RNA sequence: GAGUCU
DNA sequence: TCCGCGTCAGACTCGTAATTATAGCATACGTGAGG
DNA sequence: TCACGTATGCTATAATGTGGTCTGACGCGG
């Protein structure tokens, strides 16, 4: 059975007969009365085998006693059944018929290699057409159609000069004629003088086949079918209904219609009948073989009984419900249960509670198999009939086995790898899985009616490999973000939070206690409160410089309920850590300090006792929800009332025509969203610090018990916004849409809303539920595509050697540190020796993990930016190293070799996407944009640091800026960046650069509903191109008559001026041009679409003055679904429409010469005299201002940058910090942590290819894109042995076309387009090594990587030796 | 008879069952003092009155 | 349904995610206990034997 | 070993080669009839051949070396 | 859908400009439909079924 | 250009000489005496008829180009038979075929399992009885409805109904867009599964060892009459063939190794534990 | 709902589906990329062969189970086989060209 | 085709 | 610039089994039993 | 050599070109 290797190619007529052991020369199945295969019929016995094991059809030779015997009676071997599934058979077709795979599925393969039209081949199939074979004397061209009345031409005057017929016969004989050999050279030589792009694509395209068609051993005859395989019986099975019906597989409706007219032609052949009767049957041979192969292709797919089509062969292979993706990457399991699971707050982190009858039917081989042993029963059917009678000595050996047995659990979906995790089964008495609250997060488990599979690990590797990988108390760490899944929720949270937090006085303030036990003593003999500060002795053990820990008595002023909470504490972590009122927030870095001090026993044990008392200290608490815990602001109607009169102003100026509708939909939303902030604040501190209490000095104030707000504040479950609906205002809803309705909802759930509110409310409600059904399946198949791409990566080596890596500043990102440098370099190996400030002694070595001990050390010494080895620079052929990766986020320590990180790294970034997808949706009602980003406010002093900045000064006296991409940064004492903003165009700063600023005052101040269009010279307005009605249109009030003066687009404009651009034209008080300081430049600001004018012809201006004003309506509330769409275009490596121009080579820059407005430029770098070349449209102003020394991937024009264009420009760190933080950015918006290296895994599979330029010393030569790993293999040899060195270019790849360009057809076909992969394969003769998990997966082997890599590369030793 | 988790309330913004819990309860107030007068057995104007 | 004395506070992880705790006194009112007619039917066919 | 299989992973290093000789010395008490070193405390195979990995008894080295005893000893009685 | 004529438009669907092509639908209860349709030059075409 | 099928062989047949009455004669003449050109020209320009019988017989079993090639293998058996010699007319006769052939060969392909003529025209007879029955007793005919208007038997009617039940495919969903379909609930009987295999594998290893323990001449004489360790299932009569060579004797011989096996199943625990099975 | 060992599919020779047919769980692509991603190949195999189509392999390793030796004794999915029918059936020469 | 968990 | 083709999350529960229409009888063709 | 199910054969008024759903989208070639 064990193999190396899978190949396909092309059928030979002879090969299919080599496959078939009989002819079905008849359409018949069985005879009605006696069920029986027919004589040659489509379930013939005497071709496929018999039906019974060993028995023939008239039943002369049963048994084994006649092993390997043809009866002579009947005509069937006595041999299994199983013969009927294996052995398959053919059809002699009269006449050839082409095989649709080649000839539809574009390229047309048999179109591509005759270089005949798809068309011209159709109209010679369907009879239409003739088209000549070989014409005699070269009167009659090769290849060319002739018409029935241009073949009657020839006839008569040449007759047997040419062979031009009609047919698949003509276009078998046509592909017979070709010779390979001969076309591919002349292909080659003529190639010469034209070499144009296309051409030079089409021809290459055509020899890279012609000789890849040579070397498979493939002959383009067999493009056409002369021979039609069977498939065997029992794959299209003829069975009976329990009933008296039968039913049997579309196949054989199929087969049928083929057999059916291959009969009839042969028999209309013996007629010798007229051709147009013969042509007829032609047609529909062909019609009804292309229906057999693939249905629904080259016509309307031919309709069965039901009006559906006929499920063809192709079908049963493509796509999902194609045997791949639903039969082989995937199955139906034994040893396997499910049902509705409930909580066991009692159980272990390490437990979960199995049914007794459940575990009873799944252990049942184990049962029969102690009962042999005991000596309890003799065989098996009667072990069986003990289990079936329940005796009570079976729920004893039961009990036995389960013990030390794990038993894996799963939920849908499983989104990432700890959707499956291992616990030891606890038999219970109910019918319900009892499932560990602690895990609970991990499944995204919550018990309102979820149900859970159940498999066994059968095998003793299944047992271990469950108790030591995917056990639950082995994954702790989300291996996305090193931080812990395994986090107390809800009443643990809410429990802890109520015990450690203290109140005024209470029972038995400032009293003083021996230790956490007498603390307990008074709180449970009714003597104090657990929120009274008292003064409690502690004895804390703290970790020394070597393993030991040193202990540390002292007294400490804190609550009963603190001194409590202490017990639980491990030794080895601080009393600060229990001294704090704890939240969620908190809660989560106890176990994260308790797992990085002590280790993981003791964080298991440590989280279980969390767990315990924070529910047990919930329950004592009797927190509760009443209607008066949603406590509302007395001064709700007054903020209302003043917030309606403003929008009413609005409104007001409106109807008087001085407000556009714009204007007023984003000016009116932003009040209201205001007054939403107005009222939370109000109610946040009405509730919040509204508990006023007397001490027994005299009154003071404290936070407030409010049930709800402990809720909230503790973070057990809901948030201030939450609290917003419920007792504050709804807020401003959301349309369907996404942009947001004017009228919101005053009013909250205490309150109720009245029947327009609500009507209003369920705009946003359906919508949210929307996206929850339909919207997930974007997401999930995002998650989908990148499994495919980083699928076959696994840690193949220790340490590649390689030097390289990315720099990694901190991601300090407005106003407050986004991302510290810590979190981001934390468990990774450092690139270059990474010292102190003072270059005068080496801090950190080269090849050295980053534990948090080395990271805080980065902070003592303030280490601004690291350069940290990334996957993607790993020079690993095989896959990466361990080094290149660094620390596994799920474990906290350096990776292991043979870890699958392909998969673990789309896993990270597809869940979140798709889990986020359900979540603020149906938990969303509002919508909560709040993007009136006025202006910047500086909040530490500092000198004003602008980067990519050009400015100029107005008439007001204000620096007003004129460059897009402006950066403010926030300069501290010794010179290093604090604070960092965005301050965009035509932006008012209140001083300029250089200058010192105090802290909380405004540096910048804008309008953010308006993108102005400033102007860089002073002098008067001139209209270019600006025809009214054909480029813009204009409107007028009265008795003086303001007008304004509104820009169409290509949208609004008629087909007049379309060539037209729109321009406000800068003049002096003569007339003529004012040139913009320092440049041949005449003023010309290009006015976009929709871009609003109030300015009208001949009107004095300034410098800094604006020409127009451009709208800015984007009121989206950017949730996952607005910001997925950018994802998958990163990870697609899509252009956008208008990427920003870079310079190719570094160099001296001249302008050129110019095409109606077009522009060129003539670069000719200083090193490189040779010159580069390019065109530019007309409407880019230019950031460059040429004439200047510019570098490789300078920004020319201002826009986005390609992720091509980074690569091929400024190398692969460049396209990886692009992608890298491009995507992390829409993650970070919603607040989801996906660690750097997760992206880097798939950026490093989307640089796997890359195009060969010079030529090389094997058969790359030029225009060949191979993979990276394979052109390095071969430089190793070149650069020591020698011969012509191969230049190469490294090529971006988009995810879904990486995964397809895999060497690997199985992991092709298996992702999606089976259909073009495996007929693009079959004629390249390519095999398939089983690389990959997949390709194991399919053929069900062992992974080639985890457990199983051990085993694999043991196999690849008995390879090589010998 | 039953204890319902007061956590899936605020997330869930779905206060009518709290209302319902706070009205249901004064309903059954109401039953519980007609059950006691029936079981009293005062009088019919009484149990006209209440 | 059934309308019941309903009490809003955490127990000890048992009314964990909407997980519910209800007494022994609904069970054994047997009123939240429902009926459930069911209908399997027994054919006499012809087969060829 | 009983929960917690991070003591018996220090032992090693990998957390897949410890399967794999987990399990080896696993098939050896489950066929081979081999007599278990730490006190059995009534666990299933797999947890004796964790304990023995933890205390540093069983290793990918030392079943090598173990089987070679075996192997040879009765090669000698051979040769 | 309701049967009679009904006016609509691809807005910027249709073409790259995102000319907005008004078009009209007469919806029969039995029958073939009648589509009448402009184009990205403004020209008006008709289609039936 | 038009690229189907259908109407390009449409196209072919139009432009065709549609003959008169003794052109008929003329050609079908020479087409009797044996002519090249004659019986072309006369199937030929009779393709227009085909077609138009077709028409009428389709949405029954095949779809419409199916009906014209068996209609035109009619047409050519109405050609190689024609009487020109007989006044009649060709359209008349020709008629028959067309209608004959494609009914004839409709009744064999429109099924799955082949239902042959014999009782395709047996039930054609108990349908239209339905029909006629069916306006004056409103509901549809029983099978005893239509087997005591015939005074034939009840079985005979139902046997014929019987078969005239359609096949559904496997391929057919259940559930709507795609869940799942019969394949996906079917099981395969033939193949027994792992609880099934094994049982036989421990019931008939429980045996082999069974055979071990009875006596030397007891599991001979027992084993290799069943067929058990022998190669051939023999009788008591024929047990003499081998060494037995005796009637009575090997009939007590027999007996006397299933009684001890009887005690052996009472002791090890079946007996009536594995009287049930 | 629970099963240990039931009935199979007429072709694809898998486990049936659902409690209605008393069927095994379905372990789909989502599912084995968990046990890819953890390492677990061994427990990944299983439920691809022994537990799925692999016909020697269920019967033999429910045997080996009663006989006690949790023992892997795998082999090739029927469903592949099946593929390979499929494809040779389209006019496509499929061969697995051994060591 | 009507549902259940996301 | 327009037409064609290819993608479009993961498990579960239930539920049922549809329709039509082919004339009529005479010699020929194959296998199986009895004289 | 019949018995039995199965198949082949022929019918002469003339008759001679066929007839279910009407709505996706966003991307990416030729
Ligand atoms: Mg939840
Ligand atoms: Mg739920
Ligand atoms: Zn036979
Ligand atoms: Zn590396």
């Amino acid at each position: 059975e064990e193999f190396d290797a899978i190949k396909i190619a092309l059928a030979s007529p002879d090969m299919i007969r080599s496959w078939s052991f009989g002819e079905v020369k008849k359409p018949e199945t069985i005879n009605y009365r006696t069920f029986k295969p027919e004589r040659d019929g489509l379930f013939c016995a005497r071709i496929f085998g018999p039906v019974k094991d060993y028995e023939c059809l008239c039943g002369k030779y049963k048994r084994l006693k006649h092993r390997g015997v043809i009866c002579e009676k009947c005509g069937v071997e006595v041999t299994q059944t199983k013969v009927r599934r294996e052995r398959m058979g053919h059809i002699e077709l009269a006449s050839p018929t082409a095989h649709i795979w080649f000839l539809k599925s574009l390229p047309s393969r048999i179109g591509l290699l005759l270089d005949m039209p798809l068309r011209d081949i159709e109209r010679v199939l369907y009879f239409e057409s003739y088209v000549v074979i070989e014409g005699g004397m070269t009167n009659l061209e090769r290849q060319q159609i002739l018409t029935e009345e241009q073949y009657l031409d020839a006839l008569e005057e040449f007759g047997d000069e040419f062979d031009a017929k009609m047919g698949a016969e003509a276009i078998q004989a046509l592909l017979k004629s070709m010779d390979l050999e001969q076309e591919c050279e002349q292909l080659r030589e003529e190639l010469n003088e034209t070499n144009s792009e296309t051409k030079r694509k089409k021809l290459t395209k055509r020899i890279k086949l012609l000789e890849a068609f040579v070397q498979s051993g493939n002959k383009p005859e067999w493009m056409i079918l002369t021979v039609l395989p069977v498939l065997p019986p029992d794959l299209r099975p003829l069975v009976p209904l329990d009933g008296g019906r039968f039913a049997t597989s579309d196949l054989n409706d199929l087969y049928r219609r083929v057999i059916n007219r291959n009969n009839r032609l042969k028999r209309l052949l013996d007629l010798a009948a007229p051709d147009i009767i013969v042509r007829n049957e032609k047609r529909m041979l062909q019609e009804a073989v292309d229906a057999l192969l693939d249905n629904g292709r080259r016509g309307r797919a031919i309709t069965g009984s039901n009006k559906r089509p006929l499920k063809s062969l192709a079908d049963m292979i493509k796509g999902k419900q194609g045997r791949f993706r639903q039969n082989l990457l995937g199955k139906r399991v034994d040893y396997s249960g499910r049902s509705v699971i409930t909580v066991g707050p009692y159980l272990r982190l390490h437990q979960c509670g199995l049914p007794k009858k459940m575990a009873l039917e799944l252990f049942k081989p184990f049962i029969y198999g102690k009962l042999e042993l005991r000596g309890l029963a003799t065989t098996i059917k009667a072990a069986k009939k003990m289990v079936e009678r329940e005796e009570a000595v079976v729920w004893d050996i039961l009990d036995e086995v389960i013990r030390e047995h794990p038993v894996l659990l799963n939920r849908a979906p499983t989104l990432h790898r700890l959707g499956i995790q291992a616990f030891e089964p606890v038999l219970i008495e109910g019918k319900a899985i009892q499932l560990h609250p602690l895990v609970c997060a991990a499944y995204n488990a919550d018990f309102d009616g979820d149900q859970m599979a159940v498999h066994v690990p059968l095998t003793l590797e299944a047992q271990l490999e469950a108790r030591a990988l995917m056990m639950s108390t082995n994954n702790i760490l989300s291996p996305a973000n090193g931080e812990p899944i395994i986090v107390p929720s809800q009443d643990v949270v809410l429990g802890l939070y109520y015990m450690t937090r203290d109140c005024v006085n209470a029972k038995g303030e400032g009293m003083v206690l021996t230790g956490p036990k007498e603390a307990e003593r008074l709180y449970r003999s009714g003597l104090a409160s657990l929120h009274a500060r008292v003064k409690v002795r502690i004895t804390e053990y703290e970790k020394d410089a070597n393993g030991e820990l040193v202990a540390k008595t002292s007294l400490k002023d804190t609550t009963v309920g603190r001194a409590i909470l202490w017990m639980i504490v491990p030794k080895g972590l601080p009393y600060s850590i229990v001294n704090q009122a704890l939240g969620k927030k908190a809660i989560s870095k106890m176990l994260n300090t308790c797992y990085r001090i002590l280790g993981l026993k003791p964080t298991v044990i440590f989280a279980d006792q969390i767990m315990y008392t924070g529910f047990a200290y919930a329950a004592r608490s009797g927190a509760s929800v009443g209607i008066d815990d949603m406590v509302i602001p007395e001064k709700k109607h007054e903020i209302i009332s003043e917030a309606e009169a403003e929008v009413a102003e609005i409104q007001e100026q409106f109807q008087s025509g001085l407000v556009t509708a714009g204007e007023r939909y984003n000016k009116v939303i932003d009040i209201w969203a205001a007054a939403n902030d107005r009222v939370s604040k109000a109610m946040m501190d009405n509730l919040q610090t509204e508990t006023v209490i007397n001490r027994d000095g005299q009154e003071e104030k404290q936070v407030s018990f409010n049930s709800i707000y402990m809720m909230a504040d503790s973070g057990a479950r809901g948030s201030a916004a939450q609290i917003r609906q419920l007792a504050g205002m709804r807020g401003l809803m959301a349309k369907p849409d996404g942009s947001i309705i004017e009228t919101p909802i005053t009013a909250n759930f205490r309150e109720g809303l009245n029947v327009l509110q609500y009507f209003i409310s369920t705009h946003g409600a359906r919508k949210g539920l929307a996206d929850t059904a339909l919207k997930t399946a974007n997401s999930g198949y995002l998650t989908r595509r990148l499994v495919d791409v980083a699928q076959d990566l696994v840690v193949t080596e220790d340490d590649c050697g390689t030097h390289e890596g990315i720099m990694m500043t901190p991601v300090i990102e407005g106003g407050d540190v986004k991302e510290p440098l810590r979190d981001r370099v934390l468990g990774r190996v450092t690139a270059e020796d990474v010292l102190k400030p003072g270059t005068a002694d080496i801090l950190v070595p080269r090849n050295t993990l980053l534990h948090e001990q080395w990271c805080d050390l980065l902070e003592e010494n303030s280490v601004d930016a690291v350069k940290v080895r990334s996957v993607v620079s790993c020079d690993t052929d095989f896959g990466v190293c361990a080094h290149c990766y660094g620390r596994d986020l799920a474990r906290g320590h350096i990776i292991n070799k043979g870890e699958a990180i392909g998969v673990i790294a789309a896993q990270s970034i597809g869940e979140p996407g798709t889990q986020l997808t359900m979540r603020t949706f149906h938990i969303g009602g509002a919508a909560s944009r709040a993007a009136a980003e006025s202006s910047i406010q500086v909040k530490n002093k500092g000198s004003i640091k602008l980067s990519n900045v050009k400015s100029v000064v107005n008439s007001s006296g204000k620096l007003v800026i004129t460059s897009r991409n402006t950066e403010l940064k926030l300069i501290d004492e010794f010179g290093r960046t604090k604070e960092s903003y965005k301050v965009p165009y035509g932006a008012v700063l209140a001083k300029g650069d250089g200058e010192q600023v105090a802290g909380g005052e405004t540096v910048a101040n804008w309008d953010p509903h308006t993108m102005p269009v400033i102007t860089e010279v002073s002098g008067f307005v001139r209209f270019t191109d600006m025809i009214d009605g054909q480029t813009i249109t204009r409107q007028t009030d009265e008795l003086t008559g303001l007008s304004s003066l509104v820009v169409l687009d290509s949208a609004e404009r008629t087909a007049g001026g379309k060539d037209l651009r729109p321009a406000l034209k800068i003049v002096d008080a003569q007339g003529n041009d004012v040139l913009i300081p320092g440049t041949d430049m005449p003023a010309q600001y290009f006015l976009p679409g929709k871009a609003i004018v109030q300015l009208e012809d001949g009107v004095q201006i300034s410098s800094g003055d604006t020409l127009a004003r451009i709208p800015q309506e984007s009121g989206g509330t950017k949730d996952i679904t607005g910001g997925l769409p950018r994802v998958a275009d990163l990870f697609e490596a899509r252009r956008p429409k208008e990427p920003a121009i870079l310079a190719e080579i570094s160099g001296i820059v001249s302008f050129g010469k110019e095409t109606k407005g077009k522009r060129r430029l003539v670069i000719t770098p200083v090193d490189g005299s040779d010159p580069y070349e390019e065109m530019i449209p007309k409407w880019r102003q230019l950031n460059v201002f040429e004439g200047e020394r510019v570098e490789r991937g300078d920004v020319i024009s201002d826009g986005p940058e390609a992720p091509h264009d980074i690569l091929r420009l400024r190398g692969v760190h460049a396209v990886t910090r692009y992608i890298v933080n491009e995507v992390q950015d829409v993650y970070r918006l919603q607040g989801v942590k996906i660690n750097d290296k997760h992206i880097e895994v798939i950026v490093r599979q989307m640089l796997r290819k890359a195009t060969i330029v010079n030529a090389g010393s094997s058969d790359f030569l030029e225009g060949e894109q191979v993979e990276y790993s394979r052109v390095k293999i071969a430089n190793r040899e070149l650069e020591a042995n020698g011969k012509v060195g191969a230049t190469y270019s490294r090529d971006l790849l988009g995810i879904t076309k990486a995964s397809l360009a895999t060497e690997s057809f199985i992991s092709a076909a298996s992702f999606q387009e089976t259909t073009r992969v495996l007929t693009e394969a079959a004629v390249a003769g390519k095999r398939d090594e089983l690389r990959g998990l997949k390709e194991n997966v399919i053929v069900g082997r062992l992974i080639p990587a985890g457990t199983g890599y051990a085993y694999h590369q043991d196999r690849m030793r008995r390879r090589a030796a010998g | 008879d039953i204890v319902l988790n007061p956590l899936g309330v605020p997330s869930r913004m779905n206060i009518g069952q709290i209302l319902e819990t706070h009205l249901g309860m004064a309903a059954k107030g109401i039953g519980d003092k007609i059950n006691a007068m029936l079981k009293q057995q005062q009088e019919v104007a009484k149990l006209r009155e209440f | 349904g059934q309308n019941m004395r309903v009490a809003f506070m955490p127990w000890n992880g048992y009314n964990f995610e909407d997980s519910i705790l209800v007494s022994e006194r609904v069970v054994q009112e047997d009123r939240f206990t429902t009926i459930h007619i069911q209908e399997l039917a027994c054919v006499s066919r012809d087969t060829k034997l | 070993a009983r929960v917690t299989v991070q003591d018996a992973v220090e032992k090693i290093g990998n957390r897949f080669d410890l399967v794999l000789v987990a399990a080896r010395r696993a098939r050896q008490m489950q066929v081979g009839g081999k007599d278990p070193l730490v006190p059995e405390e009534n666990d299933k195979t797999t947890v004796i051949a964790l304990r023995e990995i933890e205390e540093g008894l069983i290793n990918n080295q030392i079943l090598d070396v173990r089987e070679r005893q075996e192997q040879q000893e009765q090669e000698a009685a051979e040769l | 859908r309701s049967p009679g004529v009904f006016f609509d438009s691809d807005k910027g669907k249709t073409h790259s400009s995102g000319k907005v092509l008004y078009n009209a639908r007469i919806i029969p209860y039995r029958g073939s439909w009648l589509d009448f349709e402009f184009d990205p030059k403004d020209n008006l075409f008709v289609r039936i079924d | 250009r038009v690229l189907d099928a259908t109407q390009l062989y449409l196209g072919e047949i139009g432009y065709s000489p549609l003959l008169t009455a003794e052109e008929e004669v003329y050609f079908a003449r020479r087409a009797l005496r044996g002519d090249v050109a004659s019986r072309r020209r006369m199937i030929e320009s009779n393709l227009r008829l085909v077609v138009k019988i077709a028409r009428r017989y389709g949405n029954r079993g095949l779809a419409l180009l199916d009906l014209i090639e068996e209609g035109n293998l009619g047409l050519i058996r109405a050609v190689e038979k024609f009487d020109p010699e007989r006044g009649f007319r060709f359209s008349t006769y020709a008629t028959w075929w067309i209608r004959q052939t494609i009914e004839r060969a409709i009744m064999n392909q429109t099924r799955t399992i082949r239902l042959p003529i014999h009782i395709v025209k047996e039930l054609n007879v108990y349908l239209r009885t339905a029909r006629e029955l069916s306006h004056k007793l409103d509901h549809e005919p029983s099978a005893e409805e239509i087997a005591e208007q015939l005074d034939k038997p009840v079985d005979d009617v139902s046997r014929m109904l019987r078969l005239n039940e359609r096949i559904t495919s496997v391929d057919t969903p259940l559930g709507g867009d795609s869940e799942k379909a019969l394949l996906d609930i079917l099981a395969d009987e033939k193949e027994n599964g792992p609880e099934d295999t094994t049982q036989d594998d421990d019931m008939k290893q429980s045996i082999v060892k069974w055979l071990f323990e009875l006596n030397a001449k007891q599991r001979e004489v027992l084993a290799r009459r069943f067929g058990l360790l022998g190669y051939e299932a023999a009788t008591l009569e024929d047990v003499g063939r081998e060494i037995g060579l005796t009637r009575e004797r090997v009939r007590q011989i027999q007996v006397e190794g299933l009684r001890r096996l009887r005690e052996i199943l009472q002791t090890q625990g079946l007996n009536i534990e594995a009287l049930f099975l | 709902h629970a099963r240990s060992t039931g009935s199979y599919s007429l072709v694809t020779q898998q486990p049936l589906g659902g409690k209605a047919q008393f069927g095994g769980q379905r372990f789909g692509e989502m599912e084995v990329w968990a046990l890819e991603a953890y390492g677990a190949a061994y427990t990944l195999q299983e439920m691809l062969t022994v537990k799925s189509d692999d016909v020697n392999g269920r019967t033999k390793m429910y045997k080996n189970i009663v006989d006690g030796n949790h023992q892997m004794e795998p082999g090739m999915p029927e469903s592949f086989n099946v593929l390979l029918k499929e494809i040779r059936s389209l006019g496509i020469n499929i061969e697995l060209e051994d060591e």
